[PDB]
């Protein structure tokens, strides 16, 4: 799906939903009273891998999965964990990406089908009871999700630039998949809140080239971009890595997952 | 939800804007279709005085269609282009309404205005048809530069601003934003390419050129230059029709013919003889347009047959056509008085 490919510059993504990171964490504060920042990302973790195993239950190709994680962050970047249940968010978004596109098609039972099984087999650790949530929800949350991100449904990723780059690089066998990895990593951070898809690929593959002692240096140098921004989205990929060794998420969530603010019932 | 929260809940119903209290349209309909339905609409919250057209997406929920149609549209911006304003998400009936500003004319309607004049004119401006021509392909050049097709393109589906700051601008619109697999062969034939009749498993840039070609002879005659009975991808009579126009192609002028699925069946049905005096020219001459005409030759670009060796939007507005006078005007109407009568209300 290349459609707007090239249009990032005007896009909605560029011009609306590349945020503040002061914003965001002003915006976090109402749920940072219940939760500490660790646990915060560690949901946010969570809710990543969670919609991840949907995607690949339902055969949905990476950038469609992408594209729901940030429907997903958007949402929880204005809100708090309490207005929608999470649980019930994530399966929209997946089924709300899946629909920009049209080779293929999710029906209903099959999406239903895909979150009761996805839970019961693969994060039993972090829920005991049956995914509770019919189709009915799903139809409305996904009024609530399209009005949040004021229709703005397209969404630029790293990994079209990353190709183009390690391309460029003449080193796609060595270097893109593990680039390619390092890329789905990012989706368990802000990053993709915060810089131009672009600029997150570029780090990934100096991380990479890292990794493979790979000597990149005049290739980078031979760009035009801000090196600064760069170095920032490497220590964050970086630090993600130190608590993602120090996290037992299937040991946690439950616990965090009971800390999480509740939705108030009607009087 | 009874599990989503209720302060939420009510503050966002509180505050959310509800198309039914912002715009008077009960009664206006202007437009129906399988795709929903148009409204001509003006606004309650009088701080405006403009017409708009309100779009009733048909069926309830987000559709595929539905989310690829707010999808792009939310993210393309073009003069040339219909330009969402806004969309509304009515809770209660889940009915989506999309927000454009009003188009008074469309090509459907003005050309069938010129053809009502020849029982008792032929695109009064100088220039109109040429400004016309031009807009189509700056638009549609866009939509390609962005890898989006248009798919549906038609007299109907080219709009044109009246009165007001946008005066005689073009508006595509209606694009077919969702087509399973870009495939053609699933759920008039008079614009579409003999390449999609003869079984194109999937819709590309040059089929859209095509429909633009036949728009453009049709805008210089008045006539459908497809014209055809309203008699699967291969419609045997609507390949009579571009045969008895254009002729036959030779081998040489399509070679991959041989490699389109319904190739067989063209060659059990139809004889290159049968054709042999038929050409573009001797059609447009027919219809007093002159063959040395820079008009004739850009049409003919347009009108090949051959998918690969007919020419792009972007190759069409470099073509000296538009650098002969007179040249195109930003309102087609070149300032002159628009005679067209306003929509009907259906
Ligand atoms: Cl032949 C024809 C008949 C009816 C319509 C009505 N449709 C419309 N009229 C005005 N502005 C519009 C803006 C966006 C989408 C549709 C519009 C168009 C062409």
């Amino acid at each position: 799906d290349k459609a707007m490919a090239g249009n990032f510059w005007q896009s909605s993504h560029y011009l609306q939903w590349i945020l503040d990171k002061q914003d965001l964490l002003k915006e976090r504060q109402k749920d940072l009273k219940f939760l500490s920042e660790e646990e915060y990302w560690k949901l946010q973790i969570f809710f990543t891998n969670v919609i991840q195993a949907l995607g690949e239950h339902l055969k949905l190709r990476q950038q469609v999965i992408a594209t729901a994680t940030v429907y997903f962050k958007r949402f929880y970047a204005r809100y708090s964990l309490k207005s929608i249940d999470p649980v019930l968010m994530a399966p929209t978004c997946v089924f709300l990406a899946s629909k920009v596109e049209e080779f293929g098609v999710v029906s209903n039972t099959r999406l239903i089908a895909a979150a009761t099984s996805v839970l019961k087999t693969r994060f039993s650790y972090a829920f005991p009871k049956e995914f509770p949530y019919r189709m009915n929800h799903i139809l409305e949350c996904e009024f609530y999700l399209l009005e949040l991100m004021d229709c703005c449904l397209i969404v630029y990723h790293p990994y079209r630039p990353l190709l183009q780059y390690v391309q460029d690089m003449g080193q796609e066998d060595m270097l893109l998949p593990l680039a390619w990895r390092i890329v789905n990593d990012t989706y368990r951070t802000d990053l993709c809140l915060l810089y131009p898809p672009f600029m997150i690929a570029l780090a990934c593959l100096h991380v990479a080239c890292v990794v493979q002692q790979k000597d990149a240096r005049q290739w980078f140098a031979e760009l035009s971009v801000d090196m600064e921004k760069i170095l920032e989205i490497i220590r964050v990929i970086l630090k993600l890595y130190e608590q993602w060794k120090n996290f037992d998420e299937r040991k946690e969530m439950a616990t965090i997952l009971s800390k999480m603010p509740k939705p108030k019932p009607p009087p | 939800d009874d599990k989503m929260d209720y302060d939420f809940k009510v503050k966002l119903s509180s505050e959310r804007e509800r198309v039914e209290d912002l715009f008077e349209y009960e009664g206006c309909k202007v437009g129906r279709g399988t795709y929903g339905h148009v409204y001509k609409a003006k606004r309650k919250d009088g701080k405006d005085d403009k017409d708009y057209a309100l779009k009733q997406i048909e069926g309830t929920g987000i559709s595929m269609s539905a989310c690829r149609e707010i999808a792009l549209l939310r993210e393309l911006k073009h003069p040339n282009v219909i330009s969402l304003q806004k969309v509304f998400l009515s809770h209660a009936d889940r009915k989506v309404w999309l927000l454009f500003d009003y188009a008074e004319h469309d090509l459907w309607h003005i050309i069938k205005f010129h053809r009502a004049s020849k029982a008792n004119p032929v695109q009064l401006p100088r220039g109109m048809v040429k400004s016309l021509l031009y807009q189509i392909l700056d638009g549609i050049h866009y939509l390609h530069a962005n890898w989006v097709l248009h798919r549906d393109l038609k007299p109907a589906n080219i709009l044109v601003m009246g009165e007001g700051p946008e005066r005689g601008r073009v508006k595509i619109a209606d694009m077919g934003f969702a087509r399973l697999f870009n495939s053609p062969l699933k759920p008039t034939f008079w614009y579409r390419a003999p390449e999609l009749l003869l079984g194109a498993r999937h819709y590309t840039k040059a089929i859209d050129i095509w429909a633009i070609g036949c728009i453009f002879a049709e805008l210089l005659t008045s006539e459908p230059i497809f014209h055809c009975r309203q008699e699967n991808p291969y419609h045997h009579d609507q390949l009579d029709r571009i045969f008895n126009v254009m002729g036959f192609p030779a081998d040489k002028d399509w070679e991959d013919i041989k490699k389109m699925p319904e190739h067989s069946t063209l060659m059990k049905d139809f004889r290159r003889n049968t054709y042999t005096n038929c050409s573009l020219i001797k059609y447009m001459e027919k219809h007093k347009v002159k063959p040395d005409s820079k008009a004739f030759h850009l049409l003919q670009k347009l009108l090949t047959m051959d998918p690969i060796k007919r020419i792009t939007s972007e190759q069409a507005m470099q073509d000296p056509y538009f650098l002969e006078d007179p040249l195109p005007t930003s309102d087609v109407f070149a300032g002159c008085q628009i005679p067209y009568p306003k929509r009907e209300f259906l």
